[PDB]
C-alpha cells in the first residue's frame, strides 16, 4: 500500500494472506467471511498472462497476522485450501471483469479477538455507501511504492470512491459496472493507493447506520501504483453477492 | 462509482 | 442466505469494546460532507 | 519518449504517424520500408481490451513530419490506407507476442529528401547487431513522460539492449523469444524509453558493415514509461520477416 | 542491393552523420 500508514492491532481482523508455498512467496490479499470462507481476486488464482494457474495444493493462507518480520504464536493461524471457486463469468481473456473468488478452507478457523469475518453489503448499505466522495478503507501488505520497499506491518489507506465518468476517461481501459475505483484526484493534496501485493485484498466501509463493517470492493487494478491522474480499481462486491451466496449455500 | 443492480449469470432475463 | 454472518463487521478489540481506530471518523464524514 | 532529445531534419525519412481520422488523433509510430508499405505494432490496429478495433478508413498516415506544430508544405505527405494486415498469430490476449502488423498504402509515396524507407534486417545484421549492450535508436511523437506533455517536434532517444535475463526478470508479464526489451539499468547514469504514442514506431541500428540503417524493432509494450527496473519491450522483427516477406510478395 | 533502403538523403547521402549516430556504433 501506497501513501498509507500503519494499522492498529486488531483493526482489519478479517485480513488473509494468500501465499504461494514453494517458493514461500505473498502472492495476494483476502478476507476472511466466514470460519470456513475466504474472498479474494480471480486474477489472484488464475492469470495466465503471468503464467499464474494455481491450484488448491499450491497455496496456503494465513489469518490473524500482524507483523511479518515476526510469527505471533497462539495468534495467526494458517489453512490449507479445500476447494478453490472462481466466478463462472470470469474471463481472464479481457478486462478482468467479475474479478472475484472464493476458497473454502480444509478446516475452519477459530475466531478470536485478531481473527474476526467481515460483512457483505445488505442492498441499503450499497445503495447509500456506494457514492462519489465516500471513502473506503484498503488494507494489505503490498509494496509500499511502485519501484526493502515491503511492509513489516498490515498498512492501511483510506479513500474516496471516484465518479464514473472520472474512472472512465481515466484510463484507455474499457471498464465495467462490475467495477468501480477509488482514489484521491490530481491536486486533492492527499495521496495513497494499493500496490503489488494488495490484490485480492478488502475495500471496506464502515456503516453509519450499525456501525458494522462491510466489504464493498475487493482490489482488483490499475496502471502503477498512486500516480496522478490514474485510479486503483476494484471488485464491485454487492453486484457479485448473488453468486457469493450461491457458492456458500449450494458449495 | 456503484449501482444496486446485480450482475447476470445468464439467459432467463425478467 | 446470507448478507454477512450474524456477529460479522463487529471488531472484538473496537466496536465491541466501544473504542475507534484512528482513522475510522475520516470515512464517518465523507459520508455527503 | 521519454528522456529523448529533438531530431535532426531528416534524421528519420522513414518515420511514419498512424492517425485516427476522427475525432483526429495520433494513434502510434509506424515506418516506411517501401513507397507502398508501412510498418507497425499490431495492438496499434487491434486491441479490444482499449476497444481499439480499426478498419483501413478510420484511420490515415502522414509521411515526412517534423514539427506538429507546423504544416511542412510539400514536404509532408498523407497517403490513405489500401489494406492493413495483422500477423495471422498475434496474441493480445496474452503477452503481445507477435505483435506485427502491415499497411498496405493506396497511393505510393513520393520519396525525396525526407521521406525515405528504412531496411529490414538479414541474417547477418541480426546476428551480429541483436547483442546485449549494443544500442539502437527509438523514434517518435509520444509523451514526453507518464504523466502539454507532447512533442512538437520529432523526438529521438538511443538505448541499449539488455540481457534476456534481465528482461525475463523485470517483469512478472511471460515474454517470448519474438520479443527483446532495451533500456538503461537502474544506476547507469543515463535514462530514456518510449512512451505512449511511440508505439508502432522503429527502433533502428545502423549497420557498421555497409552503413545502412536496419529496423530491428518496433515499439511494442512497457509497464509505464522510463520506470527504474522496467525496460520497454520491441517485436523481434527479423525473427518475423518470413511474415512480412510473404504478405508483400504474395499481398 | 535491398534498393535504396537505409541510406538517409541529407546524411550517408551526402556524407554527413547526425549528432548521435557515433553512441551507436561505439556501442
Ligand atoms: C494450468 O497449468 C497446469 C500446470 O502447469 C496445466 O497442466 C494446465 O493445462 C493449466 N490449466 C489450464 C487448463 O489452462
Ligand atoms: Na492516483
Ligand atoms: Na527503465
Amino acid at each position: 500500500i501506497v501513501e498509507g500508514s500503519d494499522a492498529e492491532i486488531g483493526m482489519s481482523p478479517w485480513q488473509v494472506m494468500l501465499f504461494r508455498k514453494s517458493p514461500q512467496e505473498l502472492l495476494c490479499g483476502a478476507s476472511l467471511i466466514s470460519d470456513r470462507w475466504v474472498l479474494t481476486a480471480a486474477h489472484c488464482l488464475l492469470y495466465p498472462p503471468w503464467d499464474k494457474n494455481f491450484t488448491e495444493n499450491d497455496l496456503l493462507v494465513r489469518i490473524g497476522k500482524h507483523s511479518r518480520t515476526r510469527y505471533e504464536a497462539n495468534i495467526e493461524k494458517i489453512s490449507m485450501l479445500e476447494k478453490i471457486y472462481i466466478h463462472p463469468r470470469y474471463n481472464w481473456r479481457e478486462n478482468l471483469d467479475r474479478d472475484i473468488a472464493l476458497m473454502k478452507l480444509k478446516k475452519p478457523v477459530a475466531f478470536s479477538d485478531y481473527i474476526h469475518p467481515v460483512c457483505l453489503p445488505d442492498r441499503e448499505t450499497a445503495a447509500s455507501l456506494l457514492q462519489a466522495g465516500y471513502k473506503g478503507r484498503v488494507t494489505g501488505w503490498g509494496n509500499l511504492k511502485e519501484t526493502k520497499g515491503q511492509p513489516s506491518v498490515l498498512q492501511v489507506v483510506n479513500l474516496p470512491i471516484v465518479e464514473r465518468p472520472v474512472c472512465k476517461d481515466s484510463t484507455r481501459i474499457r471498464i465495467t459496472d462490475n467495477m468501480f475505483c477509488a482514489g484521491y484526484k490530481p491536486d486533492e493534496g492527499k495521496r495513497g493507493d494499493a500496490c503489488e501485493g494488495d490484490s485480492g485484498g478488502p475495500f471496506v466501509m464502515k456503516s453509519p447506520f450499525n456501525n458494522r463493517w462491510y466489504q464493498m470492493g475487493i482490489v482488483s487494478w490499475g496502471e502503477g501504483c498512486d500516480r496522478d491522474g490514474k485510479y486503483g480499481f476494484y471488485t464491485h462486491v454487492f453486484r457479485l453477492k448473488k453468486w457469493i451466496q450461491k457458492v456458500i449455500d449450494q458449495f | 462509482p456503484a449501482e444496486t443492480e446485480y450482475d447476470s449469470l445468464y439467459p432467463e432475463d425478467d | 442466505f446470507g448478507s454477512g454472518e450474524a456477529d460479522c463487521g463487529l471488531r472484538p478489540l473496537f466496536e465491541k469494546k466501544s473504542l475507534e481506530d484512528k482513522t475510522e471518523r475520516e470515512l464517518l464524514e465523507s459520508y455527503i460532507d
